[PDB]
């Protein structure tokens, strides 16, 4: 679960799962200012933008997905198997 | 998945250097050498 | 029927995409030309002095004409002498340039051809003012304009045409009709289908 | 010279082919949508008809009151040394002549209300290469009228030696200005002229000073238009895809109707307007006389080889001297070598 | 028999043409020793050799060129820039985007 005493909205294992897939090589998050400068005009991303090959961003961000996972884990811990059928029913974790 | 998408986009970018049977792989040295009578049979090869 | 008179060596310049003294300052043809160029040598019946523009401030647009016999302070009109007893590259040559267009308009100039009878509801190959094609002809109830000859489909396929003999509308359909399936057992068993 | 907006005006037939039930996209010269035309008045309490600019085409819409606008005079310099292509009615016929004209400073007319009719369009003509007279009209109402009644729109296009005229004529009840709406035109004239046209005027009828008239002049520009066609073969809708994002979206989606959502659009926004030319400054004329016209050319089995460098390539000096029996180029076009630069010539 | 050639070298034989002024940061169509194109010119800072006229990309697209006058280096960029999306409701509902 996320730590409320931290600036990040993701947990420790969720932070370790990030910084393991290198997304910088694909150029998913690139500005148009550095492409128009001309100093690094021989990049492999600015040619894709110059030839009309753009990459659209995903709808859901990472913070929303982290909130979804945290909600699912908290519902599993506090309620158990019964929050997927109807309303959430509290039960101690030992009895679950 | 990331490597495959990046490789596909890089291949699509790099596939612009094939002349496809025309006299050049660029549209600027075809339009600045041949007149409009016989330059239309070279641009269509590039488009197709 | 654009007509003029040039030297014999300049006939190669009357063409789409050429340069010289004819295709630059005298008479330029458009790039998308659809016509015929005819030229022949008459060095005996064309004797005199004929002029041509040697130099100009700019080139010529297609099918453009200028009769300025003197531009600024110079004539810009050189002359060559046409006669016999002269080298064949320097002899007169009549040139006639024609220009055609095939629109959806009634025809004015046609070729010699004899018209036959009209056959309907049969697979025939037709000919309507040079439009050669195959199909089944039948009478049509569609309404045309007062000038148009053939109406097109959504796939640029001519399906209706007007016969110039009797002014009426005909419909054109393919000879083959739809899909026809064959049901058979194995060949080694029988041959009935 | 006040400027009035032209809302969805000036749509004509750029192609002579017949099309029905099609959303075909053209790329030709059109009047841009919501462009600002100039307003020229003809009030008495003036008479102005300056030499306008004829570029790739002209949109001419005149709100006449009683036949004040008669016709037009085309040409290039309006001098003794260039041919004009006037289209003027004599109040009974229409004359289309392409001669060498001798026009005055103000080509006015006169009306029969003042018991004086004398066409003062031009002084004399000579060396005329085209002339035709047709009487497909009735005599105009020379007496005047107290308000504007009808508006006439005209478009002239010169291309490949062919002069095409498109016209429309609609009745309104106007007091000042130009209405808003979509107007289509139709071709009536496809004459062969053969002259080049860069400036044109308009002839107006004076009474001894006219009462009231107004005309508007626009210039066509290169643009992309999407047109709609009905079952009759006429235009019922037309959108200029260079003014609004919705127009670009309609062009990209290939439809006049769109649903609710977000779509990616193509680029019809920018267009080049000025040209840049950069060449090295070399002024030496090439030795085209000591190479071509030598004293003795060598025999074929011992042909020589000469190098050419630091030159300018001007074939024009051969135009009034020699005629080549054959001249054919491989690799480059024989018409694009005037503006080319080479690195080594033998 | 004349035999020309075109390379990435300084020119020696050229046709008659008059040079004009240089316009930057605009969508223009240029002409550099018979290399006719269309793009946006920008004062560049890349380094060439002592004889190179125009550089090339991975897709054989000319992006940097040296003008024959003043011997500077100019960068060429496309006139259209990026992807533009239009968000709209239905046409029958409204016409605001
Ligand atoms: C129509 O032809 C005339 C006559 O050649 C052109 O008038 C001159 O054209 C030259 C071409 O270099 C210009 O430098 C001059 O400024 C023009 N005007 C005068 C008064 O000499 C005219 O430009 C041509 N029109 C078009 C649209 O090409
Ligand atoms: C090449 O130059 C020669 C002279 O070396 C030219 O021949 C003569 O040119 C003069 C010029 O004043 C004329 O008056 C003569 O009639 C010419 N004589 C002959 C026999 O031609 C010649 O015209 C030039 N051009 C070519 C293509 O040979
Ligand atoms: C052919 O054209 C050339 C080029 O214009 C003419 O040569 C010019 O002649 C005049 C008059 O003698 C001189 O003032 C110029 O200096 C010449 N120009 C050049 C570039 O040499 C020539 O007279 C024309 N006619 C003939 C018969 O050759
Ligand atoms: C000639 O053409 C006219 C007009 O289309 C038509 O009525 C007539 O049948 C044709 N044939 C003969 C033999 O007159
Ligand atoms: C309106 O006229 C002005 C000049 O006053 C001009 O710059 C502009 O392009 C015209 N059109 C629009 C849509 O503003
Ligand atoms: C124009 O040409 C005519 C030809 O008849 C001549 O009479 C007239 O004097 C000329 N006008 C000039 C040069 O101003
Ligand atoms: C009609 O034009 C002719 C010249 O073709 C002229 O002589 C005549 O006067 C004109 N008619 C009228 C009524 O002005
Ligand atoms: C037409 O031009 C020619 C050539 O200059 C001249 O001889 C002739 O007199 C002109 N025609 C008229 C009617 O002036
Ligand atoms: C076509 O135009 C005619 C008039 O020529 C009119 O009666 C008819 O309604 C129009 N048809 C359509 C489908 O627009
Ligand atoms: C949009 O849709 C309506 C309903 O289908 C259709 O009739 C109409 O022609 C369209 N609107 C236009 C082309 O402006
Ligand atoms: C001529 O070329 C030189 C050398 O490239 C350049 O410096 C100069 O600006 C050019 N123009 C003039 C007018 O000297």
């Amino acid at each position: 679960l996320p730590d409320p005493l931290k600036p990040t909205k993701r947990s420790f294992i969720e932070d370790l799962l990030y910084n393991k897939v290198t997304l910088a090589d694909a150029g998913f998050m690139k500005q148009y200012a550095d492409c128009l400068g001309g100093i690094n005009a021989r990049d492999l991303i600015c040619a894709q933008k110059f030839n009309g090959l753009t990459v659209l961003p995903p709808l859901l961000t990472d913070d929303m997905i982290a909130a979804y996972t945290a909600a699912l884990i908290s519902g599993t811990a506090t309620a158990g198997w019964t929050f997927g059928a109807g309303a959430a029913l509290q039960i101690p974790f030992a009895m679950q | 998945v990331v490597n495959q998408n990046a490789q596909a986009l890089n291949t699509l970018v790099k596939q612009l250097s094939s002349n496809f049977g025309a006299i050049s792989s660029a549209l600027n040295d075809i339009l600045s050498r041949l007149d409009k009578v016989e330059a239309e049979v070279q641009i269509d090869r590039l488009i197709t | 029927a654009d007509t003029f008179l040039i030297r014999f060596s300049e006939v190669r310049q009357v063409a789409p995409g050429q340069t010289g003294v004819i295709a630059d300052y005298n008479y330029k043809l458009p790039d998308d030309f659809t016509g015929c160029v005819i030229a022949w040598n008459t060095a005996k019946q064309d004797v005199g002095s004929y002029f041509y523009r040697s130099h100009r401030s700019s080139k010529l647009k297609p099918f453009e004409r200028d009769l300025s016999s003197e531009e600024n302070g110079v004539r810009t009109l050189s002359t060559y002498d046409f006669n016999q007893y002269v080298p064949l590259e320097y002899q007169a040559t009549r040139v006639v340039v024609l220009s055609f267009e095939l629109l959806n308009a009634p025809a004015t100039v046609c070729g010699p051809k004899l018209s036959t009878s009209l056959v309907k509801n049969q697979c025939v190959n037709f000919n309507f003012n040079g439009f050669k094609g195959t199909g089944v002809l039948t009478d049509s109830s569609k309404t045309f304009q007062s000038f148009q000859q053939f109406g097109r489909d959504a796939s640029d396929f001519t399906d209706s045409v007007r016969d110039p003999q009797t002014l009426r509308i005909l419909d054109i359909s393919p000879c083959s009709f739809g899909g026809v399936s064959v049901i058979t057992p194995g060949t080694n068993t029988s041959s009935a289908v | 010279l006040t400027q009035v907006s032209s809302s969805r005006r000036g749509v004509y037939y750029n192609d002579d082919i017949f099309r029905s039930d099609v959303l075909h996209l053209t790329q030709d010269y059109f009047l841009p949508f919501h462009s600002n035309l100039t307003q020229y008045f003809s009030l008495n309490i003036y008479f102005d008809n300056p030499i306008l600019k004829f570029g790739d085409g002209v949109y001419f819409a005149a709100t006449e009151k009683s036949n004040v606008i008669r016709g037009w005079v085309f040409g290039s310099t309006f001098d003794n040394t260039t041919q004009s292509a006037i289209i003027v009615n004599n109040s009974t016929h229409i004359i289309i002549r392409v001669c060498y004209f001798n026009l005055c400073k103000d080509p006015m007319y006169t009306v029969s209300a003042g018991t004086q009719v004398s066409s003062w369009v031009y002084q004399s003509a000579f060396n005329c290469t085209y002339d035709r007279v047709e009487k497909s009209f009735q005599l105009d109402t020379s007496p005047k009228t107290g308000n504007f009644t009808d508006l006439r729109e005209f478009v002239f296009k010169n291309r490949d030696g062919f002069f095409t005229v498109y016209q429309t004529y609609t009745p309104v009840n106007l007091l000042r200005g130009l209405p808003s709406g979509l107007s289509v035109l139709k071709p009536i004239l496809k004459l062969p002229f053969g002259i080049n046209i860069t400036s044109f005027r308009v002839v107006m009828a004076m009474f001894s000073v006219p009462e009231s008239a107004a005309y508007y002049v626009g210039n066509l520009k290169q643009s992309t238009f999407m047109l709609s066609f009905n079952q009759n073969g006429t235009i019922v809708d037309a959108v200029d895809c260079s003014q609004d994002p919705l127009a670009e979206l309609k062009c990209t989606t290939k439809s006049f109707n769109v649903s609710k959502g977000i779509y990616q659009t193509s680029n019809f926004r920018v267009s080049p307007v000025t040209e840049v030319v950069r060449f090295p400054n070399i002024t030496n004329l090439c030795p085209f006389d000591k190479v071509f016209n030598a004293t003795r050319f060598p025999s074929v089995y011992a042909w020589e080889r000469t190098k050419i460098s630091d030159c300018v390539a001007d074939y024009t000096v051969f135009y009034n001297s020699t005629s080549f029996s054959t001249f054919n180029c491989y690799g480059v076009s024989p018409s694009k070598l005037i503006d080319l630069c080479f690195t080594s010539v033998y």
